[PDB]
């Protein structure tokens, strides 16, 4: 069975370098064209580079010409993308893919490349449950996760014990150049004040975790 | 150079519906056009190649065609595993271009949101900024007008929205709108209100600064 496994993505600063690998199995890439295609978060597919069999001709998107180099080591059955002079616009999931029929018939799982010019851990503020909460009905509460960089943060509730009714919103890049998001959950109003609700916010880029107990605001 | 203009950017359909997605080339191009399907977190999957050839394993409800410089992907009878994002690809010599994608979402019946407003925390205020959050929980359709009023004055340019993908269980959306003010502006005003409009109904949730 044809398999492609990418590796090598990670965090890097502008002007930095990264080398991605694409390990092929189930076929010999010496007989095929291979491609790198990337996908910025929330956006569409963009072709990056291609390499031909036998002659090893290389082809590149205009925006990466002269900074990226595609190559292959047929003895390791592996393709590579050497990425130098990285810039913010290069942030993306990078796929390697095999050519077929003027298209791409097998794809790897992708590896994430995040170009970052700052590292800042989040501030976490309560979205406190309304005192007007409908008794016998449902109340909403949450955590506002503000001013972090780069992506991502993960949010859980009660260390993963609370999952039903949770909505963690896609992050928004603010005009400040920092991300924010909110995570909310609906619960029975009758549980407010006697059931503990804690949001667990992890930001691995800054090695920061915040746990915030969200209580009704005292009056 | 070559551009593939894909339309529509998104559409809602029901199981059994006939779905048409179009990519318009900016100039004359070869028929080396492929279609992919992609689900969240997953790699694309090849559906069609050479504009109209079905890739093996792909069920026969998928087909592709070409007219002039218009390429079309058709799903004859939409099935539940077909809700996804679709992309066209054009190859001309070495240059490979993709359309910007089409998200195919599921139709369901109308559902009004539960609306909640959240004042800024006292802890945030001491930083000098105030975030006011309005939540629209589990509603359909996605289109909604969310307006902020501060002492009955309509706000513009100081709020942003975020929306979840369709829920896997109930096919609804949820949406947040966050109004961002300086602490000084926040403490100058009293009534904060989020007004949510869909069709013939508006729901406004408010609070008075200081009152609990
Ligand atoms: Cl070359
Ligand atoms: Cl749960
Ligand atoms: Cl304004
Ligand atoms: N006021
Ligand atoms: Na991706
Ligand atoms: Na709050
Ligand atoms: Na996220
Ligand atoms: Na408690
Ligand atoms: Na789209």
């Amino acid at each position: 069975e044809v398999q492609l496994v990418e590796s090598g993505g990670g965090l890097v600063q502008p002007g930095g370098s990264l080398r991605l690998s694409c390990a092929a199995s189930g076929f010999n890439l010496r007989s095929y064209y291979m491609h790198w295609v990337r996908q910025a978060p929330g956006k569409g597919l963009e072709w990056v580079a291609s390499i031909s069999p036998y002659y090893s001709y290389t082809y590149y998107a205009d925006s990466v010409k002269g900074r990226f180099t595609i190559s292959a080591d047929t003895s390791k059955n592996t393709a590579y993308l050497q990425m130098n002079s990285l810039r913010a616009e290069d942030t993306a999931v990078y796929y390697c893919a095999r050519h077929g029929y003027g298209a791409m018939d097998y794809w790897g799982q992708g590896t994430l490349v995040t170009v970052f010019n700052q590292i800042k851990g989040p501030s976490v503020f309560p979205l406190a449950p309304s005192s007007k909460s409908t008794s016998g009905g449902t109340a909403a509460l949450g955590c506002l996760v503000k001013d972090y960089f780069p992506e991502p943060v993960t949010v859980s509730w009660n260390s993963g014990a609370l999952t039903s009714g949770v909505h963690t919103f896609p992050a928004v890049l603010q005009s400040s150049g920092l991300y924010s998001l909110s995570s909310v959950v609906t619960v029975p109003s009758s549980s407010l004040g006697t059931q503990t609700y804690i949001c667990n916010v992890n930001h691995k880029p800054s090695n920061t975790k915040v746990d915030k107990k969200v209580e009704p605001k005292s009056c | 150079d070559i551009q593939m203009t894909q339309s529509p950017s998104s559409l809602s359909a029901s199981v059994g519906d006939r779905v048409t997605i179009t990519c318009r080339a900016s100039q004359s191009v070869s028929s080396a056009v492929a279609w992919y399907q992609q689900k969240p977190g997953k790699a694309p999957k090849l559906l069609i190649y050479s504009a109209s050839s079905l890739y093996s394993g792909v069920p026969s409800r998928f087909s592709g065609s070409r007219s002039g410089t218009d390429f079309t992907l058709t799903i004859s009878s939409l099935q539940p595993e077909d809700f996804a994002t679709y992309y066209c690809q054009q190859s001309s010599y070495s240059l490979i271009t993709f359309g910007q994608g089409t998200k195919v979402e599921i139709k369901r019946t109308v559902a009004a949101p539960s609306v909640f407003i959240f004042p800024p925390s006292d802890e945030q205020l001491k930083s000098g900024t105030a975030s006011v959050v309005c939540l629209l929980n589990n509603f359909y359709p996605r289109e909604a007008k969310v307006s902020w009023y501060v002492d009955n004055a309509l706000q513009s340019g100081n709020s942003q929205e975020s929306v979840t993908e369709q829920d896997s269980k109930d096919s609804t959306y949820s949406l947040s709108s966050t109004l961002t003010l300086s602490k000084a502006d926040y403490e100058k005003h009293k009534v904060y209100a989020c007004e949510v409009t869909q069709g013939t109904t508006s729901v406004t949730k408010s609070f008075n600064r200081g009152e609990c």
